[PDB]
Formats: structure tokens, sequence, C-alpha cells
């Protein structure tokens, strides 16, 4: 048994896994940020920017 | 010249009528005689709509807007007397022809404003 607050640590000798590991980060923040821009579009509303 | 199969498709059918610069030249009215229109054709080009006021009274103005339909916009065939009575002043009372045209164009925001292009 690993700890499941260690769970990623199966990483710190894994450059492979590690880049795949941090590749997946910012995929999901990519899909957040152009994700959440898509829901402000599409509720936003440009009529009176006074 | 141009004739149907001439014409078909290029959209020259929506476009009317137009005179080389040669015109700024001067029709005589007889006034002893009787003139009428044989065709008056009205060929949109832009529309605009007035931004709905803000509430706020403070000017509102014609703003531009995209034509969601095709070239399916003009007046044509339009025809009826000009009438030249007294005082000179000439008036033209429209009689019949494909005076009116439903278009429909999407505004600056999102909507889409139809309208009955018209001049019955
Ligand atoms: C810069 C980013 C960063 C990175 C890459 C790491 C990386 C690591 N941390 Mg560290 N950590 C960080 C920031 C970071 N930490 C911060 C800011 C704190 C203070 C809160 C800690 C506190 C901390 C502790 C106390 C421990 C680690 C441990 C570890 C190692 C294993 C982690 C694990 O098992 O996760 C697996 C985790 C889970 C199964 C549970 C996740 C639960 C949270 C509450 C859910 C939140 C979810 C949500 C989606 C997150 C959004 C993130 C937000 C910032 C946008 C790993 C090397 C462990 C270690 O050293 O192991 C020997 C360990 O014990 N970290
Ligand atoms: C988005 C960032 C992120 C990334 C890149 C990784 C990456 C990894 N995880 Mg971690 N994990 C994450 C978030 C992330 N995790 C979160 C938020 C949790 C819950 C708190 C976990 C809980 C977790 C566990 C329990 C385990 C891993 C394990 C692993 C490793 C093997 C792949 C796997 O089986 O995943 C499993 C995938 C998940 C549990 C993700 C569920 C996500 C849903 C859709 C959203 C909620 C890999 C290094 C395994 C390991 O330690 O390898 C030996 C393992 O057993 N992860
Ligand atoms: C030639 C020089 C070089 C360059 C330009 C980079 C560049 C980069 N490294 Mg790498 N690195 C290098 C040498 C280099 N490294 C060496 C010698 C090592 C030791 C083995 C490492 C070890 C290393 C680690 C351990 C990590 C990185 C990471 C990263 C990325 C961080 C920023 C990011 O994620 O942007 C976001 C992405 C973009 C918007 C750019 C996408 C476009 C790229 C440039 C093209 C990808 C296609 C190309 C054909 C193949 C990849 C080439 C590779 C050299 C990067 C970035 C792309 C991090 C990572 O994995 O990133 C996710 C990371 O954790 N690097
Ligand atoms: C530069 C800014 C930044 C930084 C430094 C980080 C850093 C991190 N991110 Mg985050 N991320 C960011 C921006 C950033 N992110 C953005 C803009 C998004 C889009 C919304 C995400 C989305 C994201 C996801 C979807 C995931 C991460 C995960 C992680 C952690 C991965 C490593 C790890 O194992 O941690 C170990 C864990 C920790 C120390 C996290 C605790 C720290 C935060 C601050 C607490 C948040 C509190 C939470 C609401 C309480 C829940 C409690 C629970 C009992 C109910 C790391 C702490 C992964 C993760 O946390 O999985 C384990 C993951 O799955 N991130
Ligand atoms: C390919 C390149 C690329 C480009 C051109 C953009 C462009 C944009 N992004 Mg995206 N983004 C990218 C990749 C890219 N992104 C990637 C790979 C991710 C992770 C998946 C994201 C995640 C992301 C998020 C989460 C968000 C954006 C947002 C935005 C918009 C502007 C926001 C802003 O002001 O950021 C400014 C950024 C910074 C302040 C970065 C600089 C960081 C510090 C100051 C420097 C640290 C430097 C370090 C210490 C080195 C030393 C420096 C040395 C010279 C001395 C902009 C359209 C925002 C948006 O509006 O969403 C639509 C937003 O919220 N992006
Ligand atoms: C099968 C196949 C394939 C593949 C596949 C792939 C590659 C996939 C991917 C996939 C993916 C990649 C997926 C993803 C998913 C996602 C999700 C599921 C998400 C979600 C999200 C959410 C839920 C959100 C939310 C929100 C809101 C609500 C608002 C605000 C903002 C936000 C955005 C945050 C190929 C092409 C080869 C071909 C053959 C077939
Ligand atoms: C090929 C790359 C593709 C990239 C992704 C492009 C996606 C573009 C989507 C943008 C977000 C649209 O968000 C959506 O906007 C339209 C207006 O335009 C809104 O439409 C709203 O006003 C129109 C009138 O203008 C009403 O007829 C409609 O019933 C009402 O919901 C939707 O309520 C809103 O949910």
């Amino acid at each position: 048994g690993l700890p499941w607050y260690r769970v990623h640590t199966v990483l710190i000798n894994d450059p492979g896994r590690l880049i795949a590991a941090h590749l997946m980060h910012t995929a999901l923040v990519a899909g957040w940020a152009g994700s959440m821009a898509l829901y402000e579009l599409a509720t936003f509303d440009p009529s009176d920017p006074v | 010249t141009l004739t149907y199969d001439d014409i078909v498709g290029t959209g020259l059918a929506n476009k009317c009528p137009t005179l080389d610069d040669t015109a700024r030249g001067a029709y005589p009215i007889d006034s002893s005689q009787t003139y009428r229109i044989a065709r008056l054709c009205l060929q949109p080009t832009t529309f605009l709509v007035k931004e709905e006021p803000k509430n706020k009274r403070q000017e509102a103005e014609f703003v531009p807007t995209k034509l969601v339909t095709r070239e399916t916009t003009s007046l044509d065939q339009i025809q009826g007397e000009l009438k030249v009575n007294s005082d000179g002043s000439l008036t033209f009372v429209e009689e019949d022809g494909i005076d009116f045209q439903p278009v429909t164009v999407q505004m600056a925001g999102g909507e889409r404003i139809p309208l009955l292009f018209t001049v019955k």
C-alpha cells in the first residue's frame, strides 16, 4: 500500500510519465480556458457597454 | 442585348438599369402632353436599423445590418401616370408593379429584422 495522498509519487523519476502527466494538466487548463469562454459568450449581453 | 440565358444566375436580374456617364441632360416636360412612367425601379443597397432606444433618451442612430436573404430585394416594373398639375410640379402616381419584397437582415447584436421593403 501507497497512501492515497502519494499516488502521484510514481512519477518522481519517470520523465516520460511526468511529461505525460504535465501534458494532461496543460490540456485540461486549455479545455477549461476555451470552455469558460464559450459559456460566457453564450450568456454575455453586448447590447450596452455603458 | 443581354437576355435571360444571359442574365440567369449572374444576379444581374436584381441590379437595375444604369445610364453611362453621358447624362445630365434634360427631359422636356410639355404640360400640354400627358406623361406616365413606363418602368420605375428601386434597387436596395444598404439597410439601417435605428438602435432601439437605450431607454436613456440619448439620440439613437441607424446602424448597418447584414443581408441574411440573397439578391431578392429590388422593386421593379412599378408604373403609373406622371401627372403634371399646375405650378409646374410633377406628381407620380404608382399604379402597379412588383412594388414590395420581404427582406430580412441580421443585425449587429444577433437579431434578425424582417421588413416589407415597399413603396405601395
Ligand atoms: C505546483 C503544484 C504542486 C505539485 C506539482 C505537487 C506535487 C506533489 N505533491 Mg504537493 N502541494 C502543493 C502543490 C503541488 N504539489 C500545495 C500548494 C500544497 C499545500 C496544500 C501541497 C501539499 C502537499 C502535501 C501535504 C503532500 C503533497 C504531496 C505531493 C506529491 C504527491 C501528490 C499526490 O499524491 O497527489 C494525489 C492527491 C489526491 C488523491 C487528492 C487531491 C485532493 C484535493 C483536495 C482535490 C482538489 C481537486 C481539484 C481538482 C484541484 C484543482 C487545483 C487548483 C490549484 C486549481 C507530488 C510530488 C504528498 C507527498 O509529499 O507525498 C510523499 C503530500 O503528502 N503536497
Ligand atoms: C530544445 C530546447 C527545449 C525546448 C524548446 C523545450 C521546451 C519545452 N519543454 Mg522541455 N526539455 C528539454 C529541452 C527543451 N524543452 C530537455 C533537454 C529536457 C531534459 C530531457 C527537457 C525536459 C522537460 C521537462 C521535464 C518538461 C519540459 C516541458 C517543456 C514545455 C513547457 C512549456 C509548455 O508546456 O507550453 C505549452 C505548450 C505549447 C503551447 C507549445 C506546443 C508546441 C511545441 C513547441 C511543439 C511540440 C512538437 C515538437 C515536434 C516536439 C516537442 C519538442 C520538445 C523539445 C519540447 C516546453 C514545450 C514541460 C512539459 O512537459 O510541458 C507540457 C516539462 O514538464 N521539458
Ligand atoms: C499556475 C497555476 C496553477 C497551479 C500552480 C496548479 C497546480 C495544481 N493543479 Mg491546477 N489548474 C489550474 C491552475 C493551476 N494549477 C487551472 C487554471 C485549472 C483549470 C480549472 C486547473 C485544473 C486542475 C485540475 C482539473 C487538476 C489540477 C491539479 C493540480 C495539482 C497537480 C499536482 C498534484 O498532484 O497536487 C496534489 C494536490 C494538491 C496539493 C491540491 C490541493 C490544493 C488546492 C489549492 C486546494 C483547493 C481546495 C479544494 C476546493 C477543497 C476540496 C476538499 C475536499 C476534502 C472536498 C497542482 C496542485 C490536479 C489535482 O489536484 O489532482 C490531485 C487536477 O486533477 N488542476
Ligand atoms: C500558444 C500560445 C497561447 C496563446 C497565444 C494564448 C493566449 C491567451 N490565453 Mg491561453 N493558454 C495556453 C496557450 C496560449 N494562450 C496554454 C498552453 C494554456 C494551458 C492549457 C492556456 C491557458 C489559459 C487560461 C487558463 C486562460 C488563458 C487566457 C488567454 C488569453 C489572455 C489572457 C492573459 O492575459 O494571459 C496572460 C498570462 C500571463 C500573466 C503569463 C506570464 C506569467 C508570469 C508573469 C511569468 C512567469 C515567468 C517565469 C518566472 C520566467 C522568468 C521570466 C524572465 C523573462 C525574467 C489569451 C488569448 C485567458 C482567457 O481569457 O481565456 C480565454 C485565461 O483565463 N489561457
Ligand atoms: C474514437 C475515435 C477517435 C478518438 C477519440 C478521441 C481523441 C477522443 C477525445 C475525447 C476528449 C478530449 C473528451 C473530452 C471530454 C470532456 C468533457 C466531458 C468536458 C466537460 C466539461 C464540463 C462539464 C465543463 C463545464 C463548464 C461549465 C458548465 C460552465 C463554466 C465553464 C466550464 C467549461 C468549466 C479517433 C479520432 C482517433 C478516430 C476513430 C474514433
Ligand atoms: C468551426 C469553429 C467553431 C468554434 C465554436 C463557435 C461557437 C459559437 C457559439 C457562441 C455562443 C452562442 O451563445 C448563444 O448566442 C445566441 C445569439 O447569437 C443566443 O440566442 C439568443 O438570442 C437570439 C436572437 O438574437 C434568440 O433567437 C435565441 O432564442 C436566444 O437564445 C443564445 O441564447 C446563446 O446561448
